[PDB]
């Protein structure tokens, strides 16, 4: 029937009061509270990174001969033949010859066994999908509405059609390029695949965690073995992933502005206090009551026995009334400086009602609308 | 009743420090130290085999190491792991050891043999595991916050992870050669021996029988025992077999890495006092606790400090709001009164 | 099923001709056979059968 359009700030855990005024019908008060606001960006996995493994097999010690290095199609493949080597084992010299003996040192880089368990993912973040969970005090009961904050997603709860958004701010704590490690998200302009530097994030790059082929750039250089010693000494830049793990600093959960809460699986921005949120509620005709059909309010008076000016409902007000008939009446403050806790009260006849109110003013002058009649309240808050 | 240790054997490999900074052919030589586990657990690979006897039978109280030419039995009790101070061994099977170590710059793995003689191997290894959560605690609690962490599972079973194995190289041994009377006598002793002499006639093989080299000196000859019947880890500290080409084998290994849960304690909530656009907290930590804070507006201005002992903190609460995180506890949110 | 190789002949990986106690009967040729089947997908089926004894 009647469509009520209102705008509330994008702040979670704050109840807001809205007055629905349909011409020729009794006013309606609705309490709205944002339970959660989720910003889930669309992800495109470029690659994953982890600790690398330097595979070093047994060195080929060619006694009385010269070993030869072959070009192998392996990541960071290094081969070097060392001349004039006379290696010693437990029971003396390994080679019969004193002279012409050579050692072939072999090494290559591949994915570590840890890569399936310990890894960081490089994602391309673009166009965030906004969604909201809203609590509505509708007909004396709390209703939960979960809808996309785009302004083109109608969700109907208790015959009332809800259209949330579009968001005033298109702001996201995530940049175009993001890095994800377990429960932590980082804004990082990561190097592209096949462009990773040694000792830095991306020294080893794998398109998927199950991938057989990997990119490697670790500055692996094989060194000459010690006199009479069988071993493969080498110089290599330490793990870029291991270095990043200690040098990454605080994640987006701790650094993001507007008090953003960051969650993973899927990656999302929760409760980012930025901008406002328009809310459209299509209330059906049957929910509204005509002035002839609704109770009439006369001989009204208001008294404030106790008041404290604070963030919570520190004020108490007693409103005496004379009603023509029994029925439900909406309670709303006509002054923006004062907010009333209850939205609806059951009217009887020659009885009185008690309301709870919140204000910041020491001298609170406010008007209370019970059904279609207004009553002035004078309050001295401490 | 399948046993992979029938084929494999413990071995002697190069170690840079066997004690007092001197290099040796160690029966407890260090191959690879893995530190991928976020919980601080180290997966250490050694040249000997734990939990297996010389007859291949599985016995948790026993250890097998290469004694000169043939493997020998040693006690599991005598096995030790240390960095700057002794480590806590969490699991042992074959060439692998699981240990929880304190902060150090070196890693030592040792044992005691049959006739005492302590054998150890020291390698330079920077060990300083990162903190799990936001509190630097000493002992692990029963109850606490469940945070994701990785470890090497204590399970005996060998699946997923693997190592490369191959036949061992020719082991040189000068005791195989003797002089009879002024010639060279090579005693095979029921083994396949490869010999080379700087004399004429016969100087080749690869012999399964005893051989004699007339008119030759003991210094002019070289003898080595070939194995071919056993397997050994593809170690970069042991030479490759010259006779065979790129012949390789592979075996499954115990203790693979997997995601688990680490219990972390939550620091007690500080006594909170409020003021005009500011919050005052009296912090009482039992151990080092991370204290972090940020503004809930356009300029968050993130600040962090590790609280060691009793400290009073005065924080300014802006109109936009202030978020404070005290250790492993959920973040506290503060707003000024309108 | 899953085939393995022995010099010039093909056989199912789980059933080498040396069974039972392949390693006990002839240790050298058992390891040589295993080395020739490392690239084969049914290598671990062959490893299990070759290193199992007690009939
Ligand atoms: C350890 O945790 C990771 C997550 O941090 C697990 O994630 C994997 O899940 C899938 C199946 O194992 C695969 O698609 C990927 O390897 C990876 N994917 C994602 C999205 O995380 C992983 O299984 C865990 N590893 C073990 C050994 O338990
Ligand atoms: C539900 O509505 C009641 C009034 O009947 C109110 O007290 C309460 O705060 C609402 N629920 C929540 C979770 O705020």
């Amino acid at each position: 029937g009647y469509e009520h359009v209102t705008v509330i700030p994008n702040t979670v855990g704050v109840p807001y009061k809205t007055l629905v005024n349909r011409p020729g019908y009794s006013p309606m008060v609705l309490e709205m509270e944002l339970l959660s606001v989720t910003l889930e960006p669309t992800l495109s996995l470029d690659y994953i990174t982890c600790e690398y493994k330097t595979v070093i097999p047994s060195p080929y010690v060619k006694c009385c001969g010269t070993a030869e290095c072959k070009d192998k199609n392996l990541p960071d493949y290094s081969c070097k033949v060392f001349t004039g080597v006379y290696p010693f084992m437990w029971g003396g010299a390994y080679c019969f010859c004193d002279a012409e003996n050579t050692q072939l040192s072999e090494a290559h880089v591949e994915k570590s066994e840890s890569c399936k368990t310990e890894f960081a993912s490089a994602y391309r973040a673009h166009t965030a999908s906004a969604s909201a969970k809203l609590r509505v005090l509708y007909q004396g009961n709390n209703i939960t509405v979960t809808a996309y904050a785009n302004g083109d997603h109608a969700v109907t709860v208790k015959d009332a059609k809800f259209i949330v958004g579009p968001m005033s701010s298109a702001w996201t704590p995530f940049d175009n390029k993001i890095v994800v490690y377990k429960g932590d998200v980082y804004n990082m302009d990561y190097p592209p695949f096949g462009a990773g530097r040694p000792g830095q994030f991306g020294d080893i790059q794998s398109r998927t965690p199950e991938s057989k082929d990997v990119y490697a750039n670790t500055q692996l250089v094989l060194q000459r073995p010690a006199a009479g010693t069988v071993h493969v000494p080498y110089s290599q830049a330490p793990s870029g992933f291991k270095y990043w793990l200690k040098e990454r600093g605080a994640s987006l959960q701790h650094t993001a502005p507007f008090g953003c809460q960051i969650a993973t699986n899927p990656v999302r921005a929760v409760n980012c206090a930025v901008g406002n949120m328009p809310i459209s509620i299509d209330i059906p005709e049957a929910a509204f009551t005509r002035v002839v059909d609704a109770p009439s309010l006369t001989d009204m008076s208001c008294e404030v026995p106790a008041c404290t000016h604070s963030s919570d409902f520190g004020g108490v007000a007693i409103i005496k009334y004379a009603a023509s008939k029994k029925g439900k009446c909406a309670v709303h403050s006509m002054t923006n400086a004062v907010t009333i806790r209850e939205a609806e009260i059951e009217v009887e006849g020659n009885s009185q009602l008690q309301i709870s109110f919140s204000t910041a003013l020491a001298s609170a002058e406010f008007r209370v609308q019970v059904c279609s009649t207004q009553v002035h309240c004078a309050a001295e808050c401490h | 009743n399948f046993n992979v240790y029938k084929a494999t054997r413990p071995y002697l490999a190069h170690c840079p420090d066997c004690g007092e900074g001197h290099s040796c052919h160690s029966p407890v030589a260090l191959e690879r130290i893995r530190n991928e586990a976020t919980d601080g657990t180290l997966k250490i690979q050694v040249s000997l085999q734990i939990g297996i006897k010389t007859d291949d039978s599985h016995d948790w109280t026993k250890l097998r190491y290469m004694d000169n030419h043939m493997p020998a039995d040693a006690e599991r009790a005598g096995l030790f792991v240390r960095t700057s101070a002794p480590c806590t061994i969490t699991g042992t099977m074959g060439h692998f050891i699981l240990a929880r170590c304190p902060k150090g710059e070196t890693l030592t793995v040792g044992f005691t043999d049959s006739r005492k003689i302590s054998h150890s191997c020291t390698h330079p290894f920077h060990h300083d595991p990162p903190v799990i959560g936001r509190e630097k605690f000493h002992s692990r609690p029963q109850h606490g916050k469940e945070l994701p962490c990785s470890t090497y599972v204590q399970s005996t079973a060998a699946t997923t992870e693997e190592i490369e194995v191959h036949m061992p190289p020719d082991t040189p041994d000068r005791t195989l050669m003797s002089q009879q009377s002024g010639n060279v006598k090579i005693t095979v002793n029921g083994q396949t021996v490869r010999y080379k002499c700087n004399c004429g006639g016969s100087n080749e093989g690869l012999t399964t029988t005893d051989k004699v080299i007339n008119n030759c000196k003991v210094d002019q000859c070289h003898a080595a025992v070939t194995n071919h019947k056993k397997w050994q880890y593809n170690s970069p500290l042991v030479p490759r077999n010259a006779e065979l080409g790129d012949r390789k084998g592979k075996i499954h290994i115990p203790f693979p890495l997997a995601n688990v849960t680490c219990r972390v304690p939550k620091a007690r909530n500080p006594t909170v006092t409020y003021g005009k656009n500011q919050v005052i907290m009296l912090l009482y930590p039992d151990h080092p606790t991370l204290l972090s804070y940020r503004n809930m507006g356009e300029e968050p201005n993130y600040q962090e400090e590790w609280v060691m002992h009793k400290k009073e903190v005065v924080l300014t609460v802006p109109t936009e709001g202030l978020e404070v995180t005290w250790g492993n506890n959920e973040p506290y949110k503060y707003w000024p009164q309108l | 099923p899953v085939m393995c190789l022995l010099a010039n002949t093909t056989f199912p990986c789980s059933q080498p001709p040396c069974t039972p106690c392949c390693y006990e009967k002839e240790p050298e040729e058992t390891l040589r056979m295993l080395e020739d089947n490392v690239m084969r997908p049914g290598y671990y089926q062959l490893l299990q059968a070759s290193l199992t004894c007690s009939p």
